[PDB]
RNA sequence: ACGGGCGAGAGACCGAUAGCGAACAAGUACCGCGAGGGAAAGAUGAAAAGGACUUUGAAAAGAGAGUCAAAGAGUGCUUGAAAUUGUCGGGAGGGAAGCGGAUGGGGGCCGGCGAUGCGCCCCGGUCGGAUGUGGAACGGUGACGAGCCGGUCCGCCGAUCG
RNA sequence: CCCGUCUUGAAACACGGACCAAGGAGUCUGACAUGUGUGCGAGUCAACGGGCGAGUAAACCCGUAAGGCGUAAGGAAGCUG
RNA sequence: GAUGAGUAGGAGGGCGCGGCGGUCGCUGCAAAACCUUGGGCGCGAGCCUGGGCGGAGCGGCCGUCGGUGCAGAUCUUGGU
């Protein structure tokens, strides 16, 4: 249960992928290896059926 | 970017909530990376 | 005498680096928004309103446990709270001896 | 409840592997040990002696674990756990916990009555 | 949750403070509850069992009865109460021990001291 | 992690891995490196060449800290300086950058690899190779000399 | 009996499935077995098989030595099973579409800014599917310190296989069996 | 599933409240699944009540026959208190059929389910006509 | 800095052959001229309510009887394994016994040990019955818009079926 | 043919084993090395220490030109690179 | 489709014991432990269960940890 004080500092605390923390010192969130995780949709499209 | 609602109590009087989404909720979910670091870290204490 | 005795200076403790502890944190995080995950972790939140839960900040005010659970009933989770209360039971093994009742 | 197995079941050896030498010292229990020793007959294959077990004796895949009513065991612990065997009744069949009381075995009992599941021990405690 | 760091949650500690503790501290740790009446009256809780107190058993074998105490066996924890008794295979009477939070205070003995602890407990609630 | 070694995985079989002629035994070959010229002779010499005997000659209360000298390459100058001072300089050709590797904490400039092109490049260090200087005055930089 | 060896049943090992746990990887080894299976592309196999692969079988590939290899082929879409790091010693970096399974920051800031794309594999399989306009590359295997110990023993003739010592200086197996005046040389 | 099912079912597949494993890990080793949205109650990805944003949900009602068929909404994935269109049935056998195939196949909703569903819902049925009436017959004969 | 002294808080530690040698009148009993050596030993019951009385016996005790939820808890008293022993019952035995494999005699055990349902008709009893018309809430898709499509429940006119 | 063991060779006129219960033996630590998993990456490592904080031995945050390892090697050395 | 010997030795997958972080449960309508020509599952380590006794606690599952598995050692203590 997230306060909204709280809920509002998240994204100052960690940050995002674009730019970087003010509470963490040069700290980005990582990026997974999967830029869309949704396996049905990739293997279902257009290109790798035709 | 996606909207989060804030539930609004009986004695507050404004349900203005509209919070945007943090990025760290789309952060990717590493469950094998979650289990060693907490296995290695509840030693500590 | 025992074989090979315990001794004090075995490594108790971990140095893990402050990145992984960071990514760790950022996963829960992440998969705290997820209901799927929260129910299979056995939280009852079938009557919560929304995930992730954010509730107005006059909640941070409030002085008497009795107000408390009002708010949780209020938002939802009070029903997770009362199987927390309820699961209440007596450690088994010999934990119950060594001040974990 | 009609049983879905149809293959009849096989067993290639119904004696159990009983340890060398526990007929003969009472420290020495049944429970199968293989032999280590550099002379063991046993360890040899000697004929005439205890035999010794191997993958060779495995079952039949398709009626393995197969009880001899035809179905398989679920061990279930109250009526709750006894719902997950609804749309199984005609492979699984549901064991009630030997710790459980009187009290639950008879809701557990009218339960599967309802749910067409079979008890193996339904008479236990009665 | 406890805070003071001069007190211990330790149960073997615990039990060995209670167990070990002294007659002074043994009167206070034999504390019974006052009855409605009384409590209302009084503005007080409970009080530390007397000799000459009425007490009323409230729970057990002798739940309804009722008497004046007549001995508070503090080395056993236990007080004895008028007409609360057995008898044995010789047919004599003997008094059975009652633990004093398992009564209810129907009548106090009441004395200076009596009344001003009494006070004192009633200050403090308001 | 007791359970995930590998004698548990030979309880019960006697001899516990090591073999039941050979067997282990306390010290079958001595203590530490004994040995290393009579029974260990082969071992030292096929994998420690080198290790029997001196060389050179003593130092007697040697201080590292009046050797110290980093070392920076060329190749690693262009890296020093700021996103702003590298777009100024690309956009004026009148000017070159003036890196002062010292202020990083390097003392001598060494000549490895090259410099971004047509960049002049003036350098001031305590050292620097002929091979750096000859790049930079090919570069059309210049070499400064402090302490 | 049947003259065979181990009755005719193989003695080499390689791998099958990733040993890691990272679930994306598992998405990905999935998504590129469906790939191998449907298609019968050997560009897709040499992806499904690197996929597999240990850390320091999927070495780093350099900005420098990426753009080297990407010279006149910027048009192709680069794909590396492993992780791209920066160069400091690289001053022009033009527009480059990369696939990897990692990329570090300043990689990927340079790379943007230069104006390419950091692409996953699931895009590099929505965008080639069969793998049509692809350079793949692999970072370098044997430049590591582990490797510079392997082969011959330092002690042998024409040996160059570097020593495990635990200090660097003439007092650290310099003398006997390293010079013509201390023993022998070599 | 706020993230992709796929994900979801990576995640959970070792591991949940709702996995119930017997006989440990080796030939005998049992699995089923407890969340109200299985079908079948199995672990699997294709049953799954948590890798799925589409999910059926057959059980009976408290009183009366009543049997709730309810449905995930695609969309209120993040609002677990709204997130099941639910509906009682209380007629027929042949109208529940006919509600559930028109539910789950006809709108291309899951109908890789379809024959669960309605399995799962004649058993439901079954269930509750011999709670009302005892048990009448052993059903043994084949 | 701190395995001594006084006083405190904790533990992913041991649980009476463990843990200090010592959970107990333990550095005790006991041994040695001496320096020294050095054990074993925890658990009735909620409460003694700790077994009155009769009878046999020299007595210890036995047989009755009484207390207790319980004596199948009776003061070396929660529970009570194995080795080993007595009694009764079954069985076998020309200088070992035991054991592997296959049947048989005898015994013991097993009713998910082994079913009685299903389909089509007639009679009777209950519960509901459109693609029509209104209401309640809601969903699929789309773009958590429009449009299209759709299920559940309730009220009526017909239909007269399941 | 009686197990265990040493042995070229054991049923051995080879050694241990009268019987039962409980206890009973590759551990912890330091320096390295290969392999594998994980994070970051020409960097990496805040737990010497400091700021705090489950009213707190945890968790969280902090690297000024700190330091270690790596980022350059060859010489006994001057020294060159 | 082919194939199956294994001492020393290596490795994989599993069984079992006691804690810790979580999760799901059982128990005075009787837990643990122990007993049993009751029954069953697994090639096996083992596991599930009927009956008895006992009279107060215990288990499954996912991770993780260890003073974690005995037939021998003229092994130790106790008992016979
Ligand atoms: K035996
Ligand atoms: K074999
Ligand atoms: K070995
Ligand atoms: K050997
Ligand atoms: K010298
Ligand atoms: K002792
Ligand atoms: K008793
Ligand atoms: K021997
Ligand atoms: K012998
Ligand atoms: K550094
Ligand atoms: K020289
Ligand atoms: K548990
Ligand atoms: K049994
Ligand atoms: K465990
Ligand atoms: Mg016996
Ligand atoms: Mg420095
Ligand atoms: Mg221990």
């Amino acid at each position: 249960v997230w306060t909204k004080s709280a809920y509002e500092k998240l994204d100052g605390i960690y940050g995002s992928f674009d730019k970087a923390s003010e509470k963490k010192k040069g700290y980005v969130l990582p990026r997974p290896k999967m830029a869309n995780a949704d396996l049905a949709r990739i293997i279902n499209s257009d290109e790798v059926q035709s | 970017i996606p909207t989060t609602t804030v539930q609004s109590f009986e004695n507050d009087m404004a349900t203005d909530g509209a919070v945007p989404l943090p990025a760290v909720m789309k952060a990717p979910i590493r469950p094998d990376v979650v289990t060693y670091v907490h296995s290695n870290i509840s030693k500590n204490a | 005498r025992m074989f090979a005795p315990t001794k004090i200076w075995r490594r108790w403790h971990r140095k893990i680096p402050v990145n992984q502890k960071r990514y760790a944190v950022a996963s829960a995080i992440a998969a705290s928004a997820v209901p799927s995950l929260v129910l299979a972790r056995g939280h009852r939140i079938e009557s919560v309103p929304e995930l992730p839960l954010v509730v107005s900040d006059s909640v941070e005010s409030i002085e008497k446990t009795s107000n408390a659970i009002k708010a949780l009933k209020q938002i939802g989770a009070y029903p997770d709270a009362e199987k927390a209360k309820d699961s209440h039971a007596i450690r088994p093994g010999k934990g119950k001896m060594r001040n974990r009742r | 409840a009609v049983p879905l197995l149809t293959k009849k079941v096989v067993k290639k050896r119904v004696k159990r592997f009983i340890r060398p030498q526990s007929d003969r010292r009472i420290t020495v229990k049944e429970s199968w040990r293989r032999p280590k020793g550099i002379d063991s007959r046993v360890r040899r294959k000697f004929k005439g002696c205890v035999l010794m077990p191997n993958i060779g004796y495995g079952s039949d895949k398709k009626t393995r674990h197969y009880l001899p009513n035809g179905f398989k065991k679920f061990v279930v612990h109250n009526a709750s756990e006894l719902e997950v065997l609804m749309m199984h009744n005609r492979t699984y069949c549901a064991e009630i916990a030997h710790n459980v009381s009187t009290r639950k075995r008879k809701e557990i009992v009218e339960r599967a009555a309802q749910l067409d599941v079979v008890i193996t021990n339904k008479l236990a405690r009665l | 949750m406890k805070y003071n760091p001069r007190v211990s949650s330790s149960r073997r500690k615990s039990r060995k403070a209670h167990f070990t503790a002294p007659s002074s501290v043994r009167r206070v740790l034999m504390s019974a509850p006052l009855s409605s009446d009384l409590r209302t009256k009084y503005n007080v809780r409970s009080m530390p069992v007397r000799k000459d107190d009425e007490v009323q058993v409230v729970r057990g074998t002798y739940k309804g009865r009722e008497g004046k105490v007549v001995q508070v066996y503090r080395k056993k924890w236990v007080i004895h109460i008028e007409r609360i008794t057995r008898e044995k295979v010789n047919g004599s009477t003997v008094n059975v021990g009652i633990h004093p939070s398992k009564v209810v205070v129907t009548k106090l003995r009441l004395d200076k001291d009596r009344k001003s602890l009494l006070d004192r407990k009633a200050k403090g609630r308001a | 992690t007791t359970r995930f070694k590998k004698n548990r995985k030979k309880r019960g079989h006697v001899s516990a891995g090591h073999g039941r002629v050979g067997k282990h035994r306390k010290h079958p070959g001595g203590r530490g490196n004994a040995g290393g010229m009579h029974h260990h002779r082969i071992l030292f010499d096929k994998y420690h060449p080198g290790y029997f005997g001196k060389v050179g000659m003593r130092y007697f209360h040697k201080l590292r800290n009046k050797f110290h000298c980093p070392t920076i390459n060329i190749d690693n100058l262009w890296s020093l300086v700021p996103q702003e001072v590298k777009d100024k300089a690309k956009s004026s050709n009148a000017t070159a950058p003036f890196i002062d590797v010292t202020q990083y904490g390097y003392f001598k400039v060494l000549g490895k690899g090259v410099l971004p092109q047509n960049q002049a490049v003036v350098v001031k260090a305590k050292l620097i190779s002929k091979n750096a200087e000859k790049k930079i005055k090919e570069a059309g930089g210049a070499v400064v000399l402090t302490a | 009996g049947i003259d065979l060896k181990a009755g005719g049943k193989s003695k080499k090992t390689k791998r099958t499935a990733p040993k890691s746990d990272d679930v994306y990887l598992k998405l990905l080894v999935k998504l590129y077995r469906f790939l191998v299976r449907r298609t019968g592309s050997k560009f897709n196999a040499v992806i499904l098989k690197r996929l597999f692969m240990s850390k320091i079988n999927k070495p780093p590939l350099s900005l420098s030595r990426l753009i080297s290899y990407a010279k006149g082929k910027e048009d192709k879409v680069v794909v590396i099973v492993g992780t791209i790091t920066d160069d400091v010693r690289a001053y022009e970096v033009p527009a480059l579409k990369v696939c990897a399974l990692r990329f570090t920051k300043t990689a990927r800031a340079r790379i943007e800014k230069a104006g390419g794309e950091c692409l996953t594999f699931d895009q590099l399989a929505l965008r080639a599917p069969l793998g049509q306009n692809t350079l793949l590359l692999r970072g370098p295997k044997n430049a590591r310190e582990a490797v510079k110990h392997f082969g011959p023993a330092p002690g042998v003739p024409h040996s160059h296989t570097k020593p495990f010592v635990r200090s660097k200086g003439r007092k650290f197996e310099r003398a006997r069996g390293r010079r013509n005046s201390r023993g022998y040389k070599a | 599933t706020t993230v992709p099912g796929q994900l979801v079912w990576e995640i959970v597949k070792k591991n949940n409240s709702f996995l119930v494993k017997e006989f440990g890990n080796g030939t005998a080793g049992v699995v089923f699944s407890k969340e109200p949205n299985n079908l079948y109650n199995l672990h699997s990805y294709k049953h799954s009540g948590l890798a799925n944003k589409k999910t059926v949900t057959i059980q009976a009602e408290g009183k009366d026959k009543s049997v709730l068929l309810a449905t995930s909404k695609t969309k209120k994935q993040n609002k677990p208190s709204t997130l099941l269109n639910k509906s009682v049935m209380k007629k027929e056998f042949r109208r529940m059929s006919k509600a559930v195939t028109n539910q789950v196949a006809d709108n291309y909703y899951r109908p890789d389910l379809k024959k669960a569903a309605l399995a799962r819902l004649s058993a439901v049925n079954r269930s509750l006509k011999v709670a009302k009436s005892g048990v009448k017959k052993k059903n043994r004969q084949a």
